[PDB]
Formats: structure tokens, C-alpha cells, sequence
């Protein structure tokens, strides 16, 4: 009995999601933030947030594909965190880092909230 | 050149099984 | 003043909570019949993994396809393994199976995983 | 039953999907 251990693999994997989020592909829904709109995979929305996990664990909501929130929600910060998800890299400007914290808050990403608190305490 | 940090704590929340 | 932050564990998170995803059967949206067993999943992630069924899902023809067989002399076990290790980065191995695993691998077309069995086999004993 | 021996493979685990 033995088990070899990828110490790689779920990053390998997660860069091949992400190539298919590039190219479009088994993508199957589409986040509308404003005028800006988001092609993903439901699962990885799942995967890192609470509030997707909610919505597309709705009935209802389930299988629509098409997701509209609130209007305030700025794309920018929204488009970080949906980078961050498929890379495991949140890029943040001093002058955006709040509003970042702000949508994740919206999307129930509460370890990228903290995160990002235990930095400005650095910075 | 962007300034690198690493965080080692989990990224986000955990499914029950 | 531009900064990132890298997440190193993240990942990992993600392809746990896939995991249980397929455990609670949630959106997996294709199953996989070998001999008379049944296996759900999400073609996303066996895309991810496999150079095969990334061509099966690639193909028009069988891409809305919701349900997907595969040689008949393909046992369970040796595809149930590499399943898992698809979602947990862990490959459960048996001196009695890991023949028939590296034979499956190299079917589903995951080189790399028939390289690393031939590495085990060069350090084993 | 028996206790399982474990071993890291630090490569590439998987093909890469092309850009």
C-alpha cells in the first residue's frame, strides 16, 4: 500500500481551468458587474465563494446562465478576485486594495477580507 | 515590479462534506 | 505602489472543495461508465486532467454528451484511483494494481502519471 | 491491512492545456 503525492497537481489543474476560462470553454455562465460582463466555470465561482456557492445551490437560480449583482459592485475589484480564483494571485494597487476588500466582503471570500486586513497592518 | 507576499492560510471556505 | 499576494495553499483549497462538490454530487454534469460501474464528475476537471476526455469534450459530437463509456477491459479500480487522484492529488497505489493504474493513465492519456509510476517502480524495495 | 508508505512527485502532474 503506498500513495504518491502531487505536490503540483491542484496548481497544474488550476492553470488548465484557467485556460479554458481564456478560451472560453465548458465556460457556463456569464457574472454581469454593471455595463462589464464575466465569462467562468460555476464550479470554481463555488469553489471560492459563499455567495455563488448560495446561488447556484438555488433551484431557481441554479441553472440560469446569467448572474446580475448589485450595480455598485465596481468590475475592477470584482475582476481581481475572479483572477485571484482561477491563480491563487490577487494583484492590489494602494489605491484599490479597500474596494477589493469591500466586493469580496459581497461575495463572502472572508479569508481574502482577512488577508488583506493583516496586510494594511504592514502597509 | 510588484511587491510579493505570501500567504500560507486557507484561501477560502471549506465545503462540508 | 503595486502589490500581489500568493495565495500558496489555494489551489489546494479549490480542488478540496471540488472534491466534495463530486462527493455531494453537486453539478457534476457528466458520468463515466466503465464495465458496469458508474462514476460522476465534472468535465472540467477531467479535461484538466486527461488529454482523452479533453479531446471527447473537445469533440462536437459528444460534447452535450451527458454520459461517456470507455473500453470494456478497462477495470473499475484502476480508473476509480485515478479519479481521485484527479481531485485529491493523491495516487492510492497496491503493488497488486499499480500495473493496471499505469496501463488506465496511459488510456486517459496522462503521461506524466505513467512517468511517475515508472519512477516508483525505479525506487521500489 | 497495512500503514501506507508515502512519496512526493514534485513535476507536472498533468498535461498543459495550450493558451
Amino acid at each position: 500500500d503506498s500513495q504518491i503525492q502531487f505536490t503540483r497537481h491542484a496548481s497544474d489543474v488550476l492553470l488548465n481551468l484557467n485556460r479554458l476560462r481564456s478560451r472560453d470553454i465548458l465556460t457556463d455562465v456569464v457574472i454581469v458587474v454593471s455595463r462589464e460582463q464575466f465569462r467562468a466555470h460555476k464550479t470554481v465561482l463555488m469553489a471560492c465563494s459563499g455567495l455563488f456557492y448560495s446561488i447556484f445551490t438555488d433551484q431557481l437560480k441554479r441553472n440560469l446562465s446569467v448572474i446580475n449583482l448589485d450595480p455598485e459592485i465596481n468590475p475592477e475589484g470584482f475582476n481581481i478576485l475572479l483572477d485571484f480564483m482561477y491563480t491563487s494571485r490577487l494583484n492590489l494597487r494602494e489605491g484599490n486594495i479597500m474596494a477589493v476588500m469591500a466586493t469580496a466582503m459581497y461575495l463572502q471570500m472572508e479569508h481574502v477580507v482577512d488577508t488583506c486586513r493583516k496586510f494594511i497592518k504592514a502597509s | 515590479l510588484v511587491a510579493t507576499v505570501k500567504e500560507a492560510g486557507r484561501s477560502i471556505h471549506e465545503i462540508p462534506r
